[PDB]
């Protein structure tokens, strides 16, 4: 399996597993899962009440020092009752490492804003408000950042359609750009691409 | 206390920004998709799907393309169970109809039955 | 092999022509209906049938990798020629 | 229980003895790759793609054929299982033609997909390939036999399910060819399912050929209306146009098959279509008009009617929504004369009890029966997948089938008792030898065809058949849960029209002819203008101009079954709904929408606005029409039998002849099939 | 060398073939070697008998063997093309 | 192409045309397919 | 059924926040008509504000009306600060959109939509 | 003006439909013999409450709940329907 296969890094896998045990036993009040992927990335899945205590730990603990917030992300998974998966990607420059902190919310439960931990979060979770509708409590200036000013809905929700509900054009009667319900001259052609044969037996879910 | 008790039904229709015509006139269909009978593979029959009723597609006068005015015409949602799909449809105010999962019933297969002594299940060729 | 409708409009190689009462002819008023006059159905009928001495022939369309995927054509029917499904060149077993 | 314990990749699973390795792996959600195995065909074991390692066994076993032994650990993902799959895929792709861009199977090809999933990524075959002569098996199945991988699903289908025995393998070795060996035309009623089960592009649909491609098709799950079986289908559309019709798996109806009418009559759905409202001009010719003018001219005549002045004939393809729509509309005028084209006898109980006009056993209950008596029917062409279920019970359960009628080919062997209806009086008296066969049977089944009820003595035939069924069930060894009396319908609209309370047959219109007549899709020619008075106001509502539309005064363009969400009830009482695949063409509208708009123009507005409110009304008239994929059992055979003994109707001396004797009479029955160029090519191919 | 049949004027389903009555007695003796309900087991000898009377097998010997043994004609065509002794050409 | 001429084909244009936009010879798009749904034509004879 | 609140513990605090948001929009409408130089009246803009508040009047969940107050405050902040242009303010008045068919019969005449 | 049809909805198995079942097993045959040209549509279904629909002239329908009735109560309600004709 030498030339075409990505080489496995067992040293980083063992180190990130040990540090995941470390984080899980220092913070058992909030840590729900700890997992390390086969390409050696550490995920700490936490309860949403521990957004501030976990991230302040990883920012300030001498064996963590995750000083950089690389990215803050939501993922919409509509089959979960807490459909939004809030993803923090952190960089420790001291230990040359990355960690992922994952939590969850639904449409109505606010997540505590992490601007007091990372000021980098200020726009990112603001984007999570604009794209997903996740409210962040105690945010300094929480408002839309990417959509148009009167935009209804949250576009990166998976029940939000690809083309929206409205489209703009210039109307010369009112001398103004106007919003109308969207009509496409060509509908987006939905492709059903999935093969009906199983691709990866290692990821097979157990049946009913 | 730091937790409140809301006994009301979960309804987020005023927050999703969806116009009212595409809430109360749409029929969501919750279903496990049927197997393509062109193929024997069954991996596309594992999850529940939510689609909507197909609206009008008409001919573009310039090019002959399929024009639509339905924003939900390509919206297909994936769910692990039937109850997750029902909860998501009720949460969004969508009137839905649910088809039950159709599993193939277990077949009694015997290769020796191809060569029976006295039954009609003998194959005339092989 | 282009022809003309009684409206004066050229018929494409598909067979598309607008009706006389169709309003969409107004897009060609003062302009032109662009048709290609090299009909591929007429040009492949101009090619002669290749007489070969084999039972199975291979066609890749010429040019090797510049043609089409190489397919194998059976020539057991003497009633019908063996036509390439890609390029339309047709073959006959000479016996 | 006698379940044995086996292991799939170490996971324990309890299986019945006789379970194959493939089925045991299916019970833990692992699908073993296959080409020749099909769970509704007999086991062949010759593609060798299902080869799997059993541990502590130095030889792979064919998982489709090998029964599991107790304690086997099936290694579905081991190294030699994967090497076996790669080697077998290499041999399958050695001679296979490089046709994937020109082949219709591409994107929905089993060979492509499990070459991607289980085969290697490249070729070692440095030779020339074989090329196979194409065969001509008819206008439906395009045959490109170089693509054939010799899995023999052809032959097992045509032998076992279609009951034909005309496909086979000629030759030997690499020159072995699947075909008919002669110029022979494989035209069954079920001949299009070999397009489904061919894993490769060797057998493709000749009408569907080259037009679409599976990834760009939208899949609308819907219901067949070409007969009263209610076969579940997928209408696959592309950019607002119906591309083809595939089966859906419903284990209790159409297991995964459809008839060729169901599969190929969809091109009649884009010819001869009613797209705009038409009214008669001053010259007496149908000219196009708006919906306002047409509905006003119908409603002005409807307001001048009362009582028997207005009637309605329901056609064969009408959904229950439009049926109860037009029923409520004519009941506002105090008219009960709502008729169907297909005659069911109203003598005795009539359509009051559901049990005396249903397939009360089930389609699936044929697998539980041991004797089937077919009376006055040709179920091969009236209900082809009901006949396929009878053949599966014949093949696997050693079912005894007897027929009273003309000796038609049913693709299995039966006991032809004779075509005279007096045999029904001989079985009901015990003087006939098949009466003792029915008495000693444990699960008997008596199926009366609804085409035999089209005769003038249909009440006498129904009374004789019900007398046989109640002589059996009340006396012999029938449990009580078992239903003996059955009626096989052939019309998709018939059972919903009888549940809603229509009067079956047009004798109520021949009795006193109306001055206004609605024709919901009525193309049977049952009532023509020679039967009406001098100037009858005929309103045709439908989707094809075939028979009733040239004689109509106002044409109301309606939706077809692919064009509306619409309730149809099959011959066993199972209510089902279609879904909208495409919208109706032009100015055509959904049918109950038209009737409700007419009721609002006429000043007699019906109390529904949406489809759900029509279905609430439909539940109010009979609540089983909105319980979808549910067979509601109907009791009270004794009371219908006691009501059938009142009037002694006489049997005619004419023999029971079904209207469809051969495959010629199968392809064109309704307005969609008669407008089909594919069905016309099928008729021309079987008449030569 | 082909395994499809094309109707020629000397090989078609109206080519005259019929067994002699002594060949019918031989066919009865062949069929009596097999159990009742398995008359199809007499396909290979009787078809070979049709080759010993005629020298080769037109497609009327195959159809006659299919007719007198009550087997489908395709199941005789399979045998006649599978086995290398059956001369399907004269 | 004076040194290495292009390969001759019967379908290659003998007369090259420049950009014809803004002229009466310009490209006008249109659907190249035929009519999908055939309408029913009523009979030209009266119905009495 | 024990959920975490956003701002309001029950519906009374929620109605208080709704009521303050309505007061702020009512005060802002004349300034919005002036500085965007709109062609509507102050009465017409206040009727549109009342329409947008009465559109959400059926909600009984305190978290949902908290998010509605939050989004209304965001729209008001985009209006007071000139972040919207005149087009965004006039998108509440669907002026170029033709009136939809309301009854059954006109929807029957124009197309297939229920 | 008069009665046009009767519709009796009932369950096959529920005890609330039991008396309604006891009406059809015993008293439906002479009911149909007494009213030969009146459609009395018996509709069984899975979990419905028992119900007596009476459609009159010009589309008027009256509605009588037959839930938990005996056979005599179903007989009296149905003969009130037959004798009313309103
Ligand atoms: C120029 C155009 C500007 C447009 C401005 C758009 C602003 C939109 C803001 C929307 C904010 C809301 O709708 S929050 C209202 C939701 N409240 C509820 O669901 C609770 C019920 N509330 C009510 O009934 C309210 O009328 C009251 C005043 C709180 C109580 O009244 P009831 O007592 O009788
Ligand atoms: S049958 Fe499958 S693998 Fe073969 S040419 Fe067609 S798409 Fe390709
Ligand atoms: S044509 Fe298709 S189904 Fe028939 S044997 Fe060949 S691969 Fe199998
Ligand atoms: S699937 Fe078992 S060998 Fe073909
Ligand atoms: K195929
Ligand atoms: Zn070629």
């Amino acid at each position: 399996t030498r030339p075409t296969v990505r080489p496995r890094n067992d040293v980083a896998h063992k180190q990130l597993s040990a540090f995941g045990e470390y984080v899980a036993e220092i913070l058992p009040k909030y840590v729900q899962q700890v997992q390390v992927s086969c390409f050696s990335e550490l995920e700490i899945c936490i309860h949403p009440d521990g957004v501030i205590p976990v991230l302040t730990f990883l920012r300030d603990h001498s064996n963590a020092q995750f000083k950089s917030l690389a990215d803050l992300t939501a993922v919409d998974i509509p089959t979960r009752q807490n459909r939004f998966e809030i993803v923090y990607n952190l960089l420790s420059l001291r230990f040359n490492s990355r960690i992922r902190v994952k939590t969850y919310t639904d449409e109505l439960t606010p997540v505590e804003s992490s601007v007091s931990v990372y000021k980098a979060a200020n726009w990112y979770e603001r984007e999570i408000w604009d794209m997903f509708g996740v409210f962040f409590a105690n945010h300094p200036d929480l408002r839309r950042i990417l959509t148009d000013y009167g935009f209804e809905g949250h576009p990166f929700r998976k029940d939000f359609p690809l083309s929206g509900y409205v489209e703009l054009r210039y109307d010369d009667e009112v001398k103004r750009v106007v919003a109308e319900p969207v009509e496409l001259a060509q509908e987006f052609r939905k492709f059903d691409l999935n093969s009906p044969w199983e691709a990866f037996p290692a990821y097979r879910q157990p049946p009913e | 206390t730091q937790l409140i008790t809301v006994d009301e039904k979960l309804d987020i229709t005023t927050l999703t920004g969806v116009p009212e015509e595409h809430i109360k006139t749409r029929k969501a269909r919750i279903f496990v998709p049927a197997r393509n009978n062109m193929q024997s593979g069954v991996n596309n029959t594992k999850k529940w799907k939510m689609e909507f009723d197909t609206r009008e597609r008409w001919e573009n006068p310039l090019m002959g393309w399929a024009s639509t005015a339905d924003p939900l015409s390509n919206l297909v949602l994936t769910f692990s169970t039937k109850e997750d799909a029902i909860a998501f449809a009720e949460k969004n105010g969508w009137s839905y109809d649910v088809e039950e999962r159709k599993v193939p019933k277990p077949k009694s297969k015997s290769y020796g039955a191809n060569f029976s002594w006295n039954k009609r299940t003998r194959v005339s060729t092989k | 092999g282009v022809r003309t409708s009684p409206t004066g409009e050229k018929v494409t190689h598909t067979g598309q022509v607008y009706d006389d009462e169709d309003y969409r002819r107004v897009r060609f008023v003062g302009r032109q209906k662009e048709v290609n006059e090299n009909f591929a159905i007429d040009l492949i009928a101009e090619q002669p049938v290749s007489q070969v001495g084999s039972r199975v022939i291979s066609c890749d369309g010429g040019g090797g990798a510049l043609g089409h995927p190489r397919v194998y054509i059976n020539l057991d029917k003497e009633t019908k020629t063996g036509t390439c499904g890609y390029c339309g060149l047709q073959f006959r077993q000479q016996h | 229980s006698n379940l044995i314990e086996v292991f799939v990749d170490g996971q324990s699973v309890m299986v019945e003895p006789g379970t194959t390795v493939l089925q045991a792996c299916e019970k833990v959600g692992m699908q073993i790759p296959r080409f020749c195995y099909h769970e509704r065909l007999s086991v062949a074991g010759n593609c060798r793609m299902c080869l799997v390692e059993i541990e502590k066994a130095p030889k792979v076993v064919a998982a489709c054929a090998m029964p599991v032994m107790k304690g086997w650990n099936i290694l579905t993902n081991s190294e030699k299982t994967k090497k076996a799959r790669e080697g077998v895929m290499e041999f399958l792709l050695a001679n296979h033609p490089l046709d994937c861009p020109i082949c219709d199977q591409g994107g929905e090809c089993d060979l492509q997909d499990q070459s991607m999933m289980f085969g290697s990524d490249r070729s070692r075959f440095l030779e020339g390939k074989r090329a196979v002569e194409d065969k001509n098996i008819g206008p439906l199945v395009k045959t490109i036999m170089t693509r054939c991988i010799q899995c023999t699903r052809c032959i097992r289908f045509a032998s076992e399910i279609a009951g034909v025995d005309d496909l086979g393998t000629t030759g030997r070795g690499n020159d072995m060819q699947v075909g008919t060996y002669i110029e022979k035309m494989f035209m069954s009623e079920l001949s299009g399912n070999i397009i489904d089960i061919c894993p490769v592009g060797a057998l493709t649909s000749k009408p569907y050929a080259f037009t679409a491609r599976p990834w760009e098709t939208r899949k609308t799950e819907s219901i067949d209306v070409m007969d009263a079986v209610g076969s579940n289908i997928v209408v696959s559309t592309r950019t607002g146009e119906v591309m083809r019709i595939l089966p859906r798996m419903h284990e209790d109806i159409n297991e995964e098959w459809i008839s060729d009418k169901t599969r190929f009559a969809y091109d009649g759905l884009k010819r001869q279509r009613l797209t705009e409202p038409m009214v008669r001009n001053e010259k007496g010719l149908l000219t196009h008009t708006t919906w306002e003018d047409a509905l006003s001219r119908v409603a002005g005549m409807l307001q001048s009617c009362q009582g028997n002045d207005v009637a309605a004939i329901a056609g064969g393809l009408v959904d229950a929504e439009a049926l109860i729509a037009l029923k409520d509309l004519l009941n506002r005028v105090d008219s009960d004369t709502l008729c169907t084209e297909e005659v069911f006898p109203t003598a005795g109980a009539g359509t009051d009890l559901r049990s005396n006009y249903l397939l009360n056993t089930t389609i699936a209950g044929v697998e539980e029966a041991d004797v089937v008596l077919l009376v006055g029917t040709n179920p091969r062409f009236e209900a082809p997948l009901f006949n396929a279920r009878i053949r599966k019970s014949w093949l696997h359960n050693d079912l005894k089938v007897a027929l009273i009628g003309s000796p038609v080919d049913l693709t299995y062997r039966y006991d032809h008792l004779g075509d005279s209806p007096k045999i029904l009086q001989d079985i009901a008296s015990g003087s006939h030898p098949f009466s003792q066969v029915l008495q000693e049977a444990k699960k008997p089944m008596v199926v009366l065809g609804s085409s035999a009820l089209q005769r003038n003595d249909g009440a006498a035939i129904l009374a004789a058949v019900s007398n046989i069924a109640q002589k059996i069930r009340t006396s012999s060894g029938v449990t009580g849960d078992w239903k003996v009396m059955n009626i096989l319908h052939r019309i998709a609209s018939q059972v919903a029209a009888l549940d809603l309370g229509y009067k079956p047959g047009v004798e109520a219109i021949r009795k006193n002819p109306p001055k206004m007549l609605f024709l919901l899709g009525a193309d049977g020619g049952c009532v023509t203008r020679q039967d009406l008075p001098k100037d009858c106001f005929i309103v045709y509502q439908g989707h094809h101009g075939d028979v009733g539309a040239p004689i109509a005064d106002v044409i109301l363009p309606g939706a077809a079954y692919t064009e509306k969400s619409a309730t149809y009830v099959n011959t066993e009482g199972r209510a089902q709904q279609t879904k909208v695949a495409v919208m109706p063409p032009g100015l055509a509208r959904e049918d109950w929408k038209i009737i409700r708009a007419l009721s609002e123009i006429a000043g007699m507005t019906l109390p529904y606005d949406t489809l759900d409110q029509v279905r609430n009304r439909l539940e109010e008239v009979s609540p089983n029409l909105v319980r979808y994929d549910d067979v509601e059992g109907a009791n009270y055979f004794q009371q219908a039998s006691e009501l059938s003994k009142l009037v002694n109707q006489q049997l005619l001396a004419d023999p029971l002849v079904p209207p469809q004797l051969t495959i010629k009479d199968f392809y064109m029955t309704d307005s969609i099939s008669r407008a089909s160029q594919t069905m016309a090519k099928c008729v021309k191919a079987v008449t030569e | 060398a082909l395994f499809v049949h094309r109707d020629t004027p000397k090989n078609n389903p109206e080519t005259p073939f019929d067994f002699t009555p002594e060949n019918y007695k031989r066919i009865e003796a062949i069929v009596k070697n097999y159990p009742e309900g398995h008359k199809a087991a007499a396909v290979l000898p009787v078809l070979d008998l049709a080759q010993r009377q005629n020298g080769w097998l037109p497609i009327s010997a195959m159809n006659k063997v299919a007719e007198i043994l009550q087997v489908p004609p395709m199941r005789v065509y399979e045998v006649a093309t599978f086995y290398t002794m059956y001369n399907r050409k004269p | 192409p004076t040194v290495k001429p292009p390969t001759a084909r019967k379908f290659i244009w003998t007369n090259h045309k420049f950009n014809l936009s803004g002229t009466p010879q310009q490209y006008v798009p249109y659907s190249t397919t035929r009519k999908k749904i055939q309408e029913w034509v009523p009979p030209s004879t009266p119905y009495k | 059924t024990s959920v975490k609140p956003i701002f309001s513990r029950d519906m009374n605090e929620a109605k208080r926040r709704v009521r303050e948001l309505y007061r702020a929009w009512y005060r802002e409408v004349p300034n919005t008509v002036h500085l965007f130089q709109l062609d509507i009246s102050v009465k017409q803009g206040r009727d549109k504000v009342r329409e947008m508040f009465k559109k959400n009047a059926h909600v009984t969940d305190p978290r949902v009306v908290d998010l509605l107050v939050i989004k209304g405050k965001m729209e008001l902040e985009e209006t007071i600060n000139v972040w919207k242009q005149r087009t965004h303010v006039m998108r509440f008045f669907h002026e170029t959109e033709a009136p939809r068919p309301k009854d059954f019969l006109s929807k029957f005449y124009v197309g297939h939509d229920p | 003006l008069g009665l046009r049809e009767i519709r009796i909805h009932l369950c096959q198995r529920s005890p609330g439909s039991q008396g309604v079942r006891d009406f059809i097993e015993k008293r439906y045959v002479e009911l149909k013999k007494a009213n030969p040209d009146l459609p009395i549509l018996i509709r069984e279904c899975s979990d419905v409450q028992p119900k007596l629909w009476a459609r009159y002239a010009f589309g008027q329908e009256k509605n009588v709940s037959l839930n938990n009735f005996s056979a005599d109560q179903v007989t009296r309600a149905l003969e009130n329907v037959l004798s009313s004709k309103a």
